């Protein structure tokens, strides 16, 4: 360890890591991205806090915030971290992408599956083309008798 | 097609997927800055009469401005907007965002 | 004609100031002011569907500026009046709901039978009469406007002299934090918390 | 603030209360919008056309 | 200190052109600062006395209140951030004495240097210890 | 050019500290008289005072680590404040960040912007002196007042530079318009008369005349009637420009010549907004160029560029193109990322009239039906509020992410970011000196940045409120 | 009066309502001057003791108005008094009113006005929504009219100044006379077609003879 | 002669027979010491001139109509 | 003079103004004078362009409207007020913040 | 920009394997040297700035 990190590091609780603290109200959780000792406790003692975490959220998309200049410092300093936060920081482009679960090697279905979908998704943007040259929002189409349908494109 | 007779069968198609009851399930609620705990809303006669924002500019600086190019650019008045902002408090904020550093 | 000790016959005067204001026993007066009415709901609707039509058909040659500057409205108001055209026109193609069926507050129902009135007074305008930018000009726009929040005084006491004078410490500009997205996907939005005070940015 | 009102309740119109007077016993009778001002910026019409 | 606590009472005197007060080259100052702003017509040093002539206006004098702030048995200091906001909102003269000279509560917030507050002249009822 | 999401995490910082930097602004400190209109102890004090405020005003001032609390007292009771606190820059560190992104990294800059139109032409917007710097054009764009006479401008200037020469055959040229308008009058009249058996140029108005060796770089001058700003509303201000440019590019396009070179229109004499002129001027330009209105093209005029001397005004142009770039070119054009990623996935969808059973309600209006009143305050705020404040300072929604219609990556021009201020008030006069610029840090009796383990305080910034 | 005359009075009577009359007729005899500014502000706090009777007048800022119980909000109208937020502490004796009127009074008689202190000291004291107000001076050596053979005696002796563009732009007018105008609706080539026509009608509109006319019945008999 | 007497915001005279040396001067001085604006009564006149000599026709008919209103 | 006009109505470079000062600009002038000796004069037609309204003033003149406001019986009243009555009502009815 | 971009994922699936370790583990080893790399790369700009 470099003489500047060695107050991060503690003899009684161990070496600094970049791990989340549960946070929020029962039912209503995020996460607070922190750096802390090993033997901390989870929602206790910590140095820095580093972001947040927010999986549910009302727009429906994780929301994922971070003091990237302070985790590059952290990365350097030698914090450690486990699978989860290695993942976040490579989808954020803080550190390379770790491996998935089995490896890259072992994902072939996945692949064929990602191939077909995108087939699937050209053929449907196709169709989509073809209703444009109409763009008929109400229609009447056969059960006995025909039913009023409206063509709604979300 | 589906036909929603009762408030059941609404349901059961808007229910969401069912989730894990160790995971985070609920939205944390948005909170605004300026009303974080009371949300004010009017309550008293007349219930409907036009509100504007208003956020005081006040004096940002209290020293000689030259023009930026011909406009005048030094204030004139206390009462000016930020949220509506002149064409030459623009022109401030635009040629900020271009000096070199 | 009352008597002022000094010659200064402008507007700006404390006077002058609030004009019109009530400043005795008449406060107790119950007077009747003119309504505010959105200029997007006071432009007559015919020229609401010309200026939606323009937009929807060509946003770039028809910029939301250029129908400003030509009618003689706001780029708020422009949008405004095309995302309410659009979503009317989209519930009565679609035969959703017509103009007195769709479900809407208390106080947009007040604002249109405001402009209901407003037009079987006055009628529609035909044009515009808005400004593109506004302008900086001396005017009573509530408490918040009559005082220096940062010197937090109403009084600028100073001393009488011929010869320039110490200046004043301006402020500084707060620095507060912000949150930037950087990446965002279908799945995950990734942005940066910004502490403007830190002073090793790498 | 919670629970019913423990004082003097006045009106809010400012009206007194009394055996001859608007109100006959203390209230703020918010619900009574004839003792405020409401300026009529609309129309008018009558319970029948002759 | 003293000295000053004591020419408050000369200060405010009302119906009298001058009156007499101990003299103290802190007086002195503080005078020099009144006289700068214009509270009093003038000021004259007797040996162990300073005769202070004094301004009126429309029957009233100009002085119409002094509130003492720091007293011998207890100074009040006080930073700029603080002073600012225990002067808001107000066209009284507070006098402060800083490492640059007795001069006022406003020369000290265009500084923002610490201060003692002595005085207060004119403040209205603006005051917190 | 940045690919990397770090890259683009630091131009968003930089774009902030750019918002928030103010230069330093030196102001002169008056001579204290020397007579004294005070006691001599008041006089010495004075000068005293005077020469430190001066020293205080031009010194900047170091962080909290470099000192003890004991010696920041001290000199906080002892020397006026500084006007330049550490917090108030941006640092070395964000400088050289912004020079390696290139961002901030021999009097003229040259070519700052192009739109090329492929099959129609090119606009180019330049930083560079029209009469001094005169890599080619046909006619030179100069703007007049309807007289034709001006008093100060870069009108006035050419005039004279071309001398006697040039203002007779622009006389001639005039009187020659003004003759046939008073023909077109009278003949206007004198139908009027057989049916029932004003005075100067106007805006848009253009006379070609030579250069009489006033700008090589071209072989003609096209001088162009222009309006005023201070007429009417600033909608009126800009109308009559907008229909001035479109009449004068039209004129030239009409006259032949394929190469322009325009000044800054509107701006300096005429006393016009840069920043609302230039959008107006760069528009014309890219309608002109491409011919919207006519039903009959002619493809004559196919460079336009606009030149300026002022680096303020040519960056302004610049934006202004960038902006044109964005709203005309499709390669340019952006979009938020979360309409992007919904119309990617775009589905049609088949609703029947038994699928809005429950979409309509009983009641025409919806209002709140409990106010917004907190019955105990402090219990609120444990309960609902503070549990989800994991940060004491207040930030704002991010403005959306805009990613390039058709590709989907994200623009390398984003919105600003949108700071909170408490009540609108967005300075002080005395920023409290802050430990948070090296974070988790101090330094040690060698004079070393050393790490510091410590619990962090939650209220560190709230406090003061921002 | 509402806005700065203002007086109590206390007097006796056989019954309440000739005591009444008594007191109204004593107070208009006892009317007195408030020193305020025209500005509609205070310029400090103002406080009044009578033994155990406390006043406290705190300034508001300009706009919010009148603040004070309701009992007395009445009595704040008639003072006249504006931005500002009156509170009573009041005496626990046996007494009321009878101090606390005294006490009332001392608190009025603090206020200043910007315009008495500035003409008691020599400085500048400029309210910002309206700054040069009360101190600003045109001189009456600019407005000096003259004869038209003084005049050339006048320009004869004096030396001539080269005219600064700066300085001296925006300097030709005379001696006005009222006239109408409406430069609202004035045609120009570069009014498009929809703002020429909509000005035309709104100038028909306005100056049409049908204005003025009131008529509450929309479909008239 | 050319006299550029300073009695604020420094300005000079014309003839038009100095134009080019007053030009020089100008962008000598604003190259050198920039800031430092001066204005010239340069060219007004001197373009009126042209113009009327131009407009000899009309000139005659607009300078008996400015003449009149002077009189008046 | 035009600093007085100035103060009177603001205008100025990216501002819009009466035009009232400017030489190019019609007044209705009591005694008709040369718009702006021989010498120097506009050469072409070149006719004064009109001033428009000082925006300030007309929006006073406009807003005047809202604050606009529109032998017997020998009987003496001996149970009357000589001042009058303000009662909280009359304020409370009208001034809606209170 | 070799570490961030797609260069790392092939150079991870073009590590080999040794015997006794499941596919997994000897991209993490290699995906670990790359994580020793860009922790050193930080420590250089951090030091720097």
């Amino acid at each position: 360890v470099r003489h500047m990190f060695l107050p991060f590091y503690s003899k009684e609780r161990g070496p600094p890591r970049i791990r989340m603290q549960v946070a929020g109200v029962k039912g209503k959780r995020f996460y607070k991205i922190v750096a802390a000792n090993q033997r901390d406790p989870r929602d206790g003692k910590h140095m820095e806090v580093l972001g947040s975490y927010a999986p549910c959220t009302p727009s429906g998309v994780e929301e994922l915030r971070l003091r990237f200049s302070r985790i590059k410092f952290w990365l350097a300093a030698g914090a450690a971290f486990n699978s989860k936060m290695g993942g976040l920081l490579g989808n954020a482009g803080l550190v390379p992408l770790p491996p998935p679960m089995f490896g890259w090697r072992t994902k072939a279905r996945y692949t064929l599956l990602e191939s077909v979908m995108q087939k699937q998704e050209k053929l449907r943007e196709n169709q989509l083309r073809e209703y444009f040259k109409t763009a008929e929002p109400v229609v009447y189409r056969q059960v006995k008798k025909e039913e009023r349908i409206r063509k709604i494109l979300r | 097609s589906v036909s929603f007779k009762n408030r059941a069968e609404w349901r059961a198609f808007m229910r969401l997927p069912p989730k894990s009851r160790v995971e985070p399930r609920r939205p944390i609620p948005r909170i605004f800055p300026w009303r974080m705990a009371h949300n004010p809303l009017p309550r008293r006669y007349p219930l409907y009469k036009h509100r504007t924002l208003f956020l005081p500019l006040s004096l940002p600086s209290y020293s000689p401005q030259p023009a930026i190019s011909g406009v005048a650019v030094a204030p004139l008045t206390i009462t000016t907007n930020a949220a509506q902002l002149p064409r030459t408090a623009l022109l401030q904020s635009a040629v900020r965002q271009l000096r070199p550093l | 004609v009352d008597f002022s000790q000094n010659r200064f016959p402008v507007l700006n005067t404390a006077e002058n100031f609030r004009y019109w204001k009530d400043r005795g026993l008449d406060r107790l007066l119950p007077r009747v002011f003119p309504l505010k009415l959105p200029a997007h709901r006071r432009v007559d609707p015919l020229l609401r569907e010309y200026i939606f039509f323009l937009h929807s058909m060509d946003p770039a040659r028809f910029s939301i500026r250029k129908l400003g500057e030509r009618y003689g409205l706001k780029e708020r108001t422009v949008e405004l009046i095309c995302r309410e055209f659009s979503v009317a026109e989209f519930l009565r193609r679609t035969e959703l709901a017509t103009p007195y069926t769709r479900r809407v507050s208390r106080e947009k129902a007040v604002l249109r039978m405001k402009e209901a009135l407003f037009s079987l007074k006055l009628g529609y305008d035909q044009l515009g009469d808005e400004d593109l930018d506004e302008q900086e000009e001396h005017e009573f726009r509530g408490f918040r406007s009559t005082q220096d929040w940062i010197q937090r005084q109403n009084i600028e006491v100073e001393m009488m002299s011929a010869f320039p004078l110490p200046a004043k410490r301006n402020p500084l500009p707060k620095r507060v934090d912000v949150d930037v997205t950087v990446h965002n996907t279908s799945k995950l939005k990734v942005m940066n918390w910004i502490d403007p005070n830190d002073k090793v940015v790498f | 603030p919670r629970g019913s009102h423990r004082g003097g309740v006045f009106p809010v119109s400012g009206l007194t209360w009394g055996m001859n007077r608007p109100y006959l016993k203390r209230g703020l009778y918010q619900h009574r919008r004839d003792h405020i001002f409401t300026p009529r910026w609309g129309t008018r019409t009558a319970n029948f056309n002759p | 200190m003293q000295r000053a606590c004591e020419m408050v009472v000369s200060l405010l005197r009302v119906d009298a052109l001058s009156q007499r007060c101990p003299f103290h080259v802190l007086n002195v100052q503080i005078l020099d600062l009144l006289q700068r702003e214009g509270l009093i017509r003038g000021f004259k040093v007797d040996g162990t006395k300073i005769d202070i002539l004094l301004k009126h206006y429309k029957g009233a004098p100009v002085i119409r209140n002094i509130r003492v702030v720091s007293k011998p048995s207890r100074d009040i200091w006080l930073t700029p951030h603080e002073l600012k906001f225990r002067t808001r909102f107000n066209t009284g003269l507070w006098i402060m004495q800083t490492s640059c000279g007795v001069i006022s509560h406003r020369d000290c917030l265009r500084m923002g240097i610490g201060g003692k507050m002595l005085m207060a002249i004119n403040n209205g009822y603006q005051h917190f210890c | 050019k940045l690919r990397l999401h770090q890259e683009r995490a630091s131009r968003g910082h930089i774009e902030y500290l750019r918002q928030l930097e103010r230069p330093p602004t030196p102001s002169p400190f008056p001579l204290p008289p020397s007579p004294s209109p005070s006691s001599p102890a008041s006089a010495a004090a004075a000068k005293a005072a005077a020469f430190a405020e001066q020293a205080a005003a031009q010194t900047p001032e170091p962080s909290v680590l470099v000192r003890s609390a004991e010696e920041w007292i001290k000199r906080d009771f002892f020397f006026p404040l500084s006007h330049q606190p550490d917090t108030a820059t941006a640092g070395e560190a964000a400088r050289a960040l912004e020079r390696e992104l290139g961002l901030s990294r021999p009097q003229y800059g040259g070519l700052l912007q192009q739109i090329e139109l492929p099959g129609f032409g090119e606009i180019n917007v330049v930083h560079g002196d029209l009469l001094s710097g005169s890599l080619a054009a046909d006619a030179m764009l100069v703007p007049v007042p309807p007289n034709f006479l001006p008093y100060r401008g870069f009108g006035l200037e050419v005039l004279e530079r071309g001398g006697p020469a040039l203002q007779k055959a622009a006389f001639v040229e005039v009187k020659r318009k003004l003759q046939q308008r008073e023909v077109a009058r009278d003949l206007l009249s004198g139908q009027a008369g057989r049916e029932e058996g004003e005075g100067g140029l106007d805006p848009g108005d253009l006379l070609l005349t030579p250069t009489f060796g006033v700008c090589p770089r071209v072989s003609l001058l096209a001088f162009l009637v222009t309006p005023y700003y201070w007429q009417g509303n600033s909608t009126e201000a800009a109308r009559r420009l907008r229909f001035t440019m479109r009449r004068a590019l039209d004129d030239l396009n009409r006259q032949g010549p394929g190469s322009l070179l325009l000044p800054f229109v509107g701006i300096g004499l005429y006393g016009y907004e840069p920043r609302g002129a230039a959008e107006i001027l760069v528009e014309s330009a890219v309608e002109q160029l491409l011919q919207v209105d006519a039903v009959d093209p002619n493809y004559m005029l196919r460079k336009i560029t606009f030149v300026d001397r002022d680096a303020t005004n040519a960056a302004l142009l610049a934006e202004a193109a960038q902006a044109a770039k964005r709203a005309w070119l499709p390669e340019h054009q952006v979009v938020p990322a979360p309409v992007y990623w919904s119309q990617k996935q775009r589905r049609l969808l088949d609703v029947t009239d038994g699928m809005l059973m429950f979409c309509r309600k009983h009641t025409r209006l919806s209002f709140k039906k409990h106010h917004g009143v907190i019955r105990r305050q402090k219990t609120h705020y444990f309960s609902n509020v503070r549990p989800f404040l994991w940060r004491s300072s207040r930030v704002l929604e991010p403005p959306p992410l805009l990613l390039y219609r058709h590709s989907g990556k994200p623009a390398d021009w984003q919105l600003p970011a949108r700071p909170f201020y408490r009540q609108g008030v967005s300075g002080l006069l005395f920023p409290p000196r802050l430990r948070r610029g090296f974070p988790s840090m101090r330094v040690n009796s060698k004079g070393q940045f050393v790490g510091v383990n410590k619990m962090p305080y939650i209220a560190e910034k709230a406090q003061p409120r921002l | 009066n509402g806005r700065g005359l203002f007086g109590i009075g206390i007097a006796f009577g056989p019954s309440p309502k000739e005591a009444r009359s008594n007191a109204a007729l004593a107070a208009i005899q006892n009317l007195d001057h408030i020193d305020f500014d025209v500005g509609r502000t205070l310029t400090t706090p103002v406080h009044g003791s009578e033994y155990s009777a406390h006043v406290k007048i705190v300034p508001r800022p300009l706009g919010k108005g009148l603040k004070s119980n309701l009992r007395y909000l009445p009595l704040l109208y008639l003072m006249g008094i504006d931005n500002c937020r009156v509170s009573f502490y009041g005496p626990s004796a046996s007494a009321r009113w009878f101090t606390r009127a005294k006490a009332l009074k001392r608190a009025l008689e603090q206020l200043q006005s910007r315009r008495t202190l500035a003409n008691a000291t020599g400085q500048k004291y400029d309210l910002l929504v309206a700054p040069g107000e009360h101190w600003m001076h045109w001189p009456d050596r600019w407005f000096r009219p003259i004869s038209t053979e003084y005049a050339r005696m006048l320009e004869r002796i004096k030396k001539k100044r080269p005219p600064s563009y700066r300085r001296g732009f925006r300097a030709a007018i005379d001696e006005v006379i009222p006239e109408e105008i409406r430069p609202e609706f004035t045609p120009y080539t570069w009014k498009s077609p929809l703002q020429k026509w909509a000005e035309e009608l709104k100038r028909k509109r306005l100056t049409s003879h049908n204005v003025y006319e009131t008529e509450v019945f929309l479909h008239p008999p | 002669x050319x006299x550029x007497x300073x009695x604020x915001x420094x300005x000079x005279x014309x003839x038009x027979x100095x134009x080019x040396x007053x030009x020089x001067x100008x962008x000598x001085x604003x190259x050198x010491x920039x800031x430092x604006x001066x204005x010239x009564x340069x060219x007004x006149r001197h373009l009126v001139r042209l113009g009327x000599x131009x407009x000899x026709x009309x000139x005659x008919x607009x300078x008996x109509x400015x003449x009149x209103x002077x009189x008046x | 003079t035009q600093y007085i006009l100035n103060q009177l109505d603001p205008g100025g470079a990216g501002r819009n103004c009466s035009g009232i000062g400017r030489p190019d600009v019609r007044l209705p002038l009591a005694k008709p004078a040369a718009p702006s000796s021989p010498d120097v004069f506009d050469p072409f037609g070149t006719p004064l362009s009109e001033r428009s309204r000082i925006k300030r003033l007309y929006n006073l003149v406009c807003e005047a409207d809202s604050w606009r406001v529109k032998n017997a019986f020998p009987f003496v009243d001996e149970k009357a007020a000589l001042v009058r009555d303000l009662p909280l009502a009359e304020i409370l009815y009208c001034r809606h913040t209170h | 920009h070799f570490l961030l971009g797609p260069a790392a994922i092939e150079q991870q699936k073009a590590a080999k394997m040794q015997r006794g370790l499941t596919p997994y583990q000897t991209e993490l080893f290699m995906w670990e040297r790359q994580m020793r790399e860009i922790r050193k790369i930080y420590r250089a700009q951090y030091l720097q700035r």
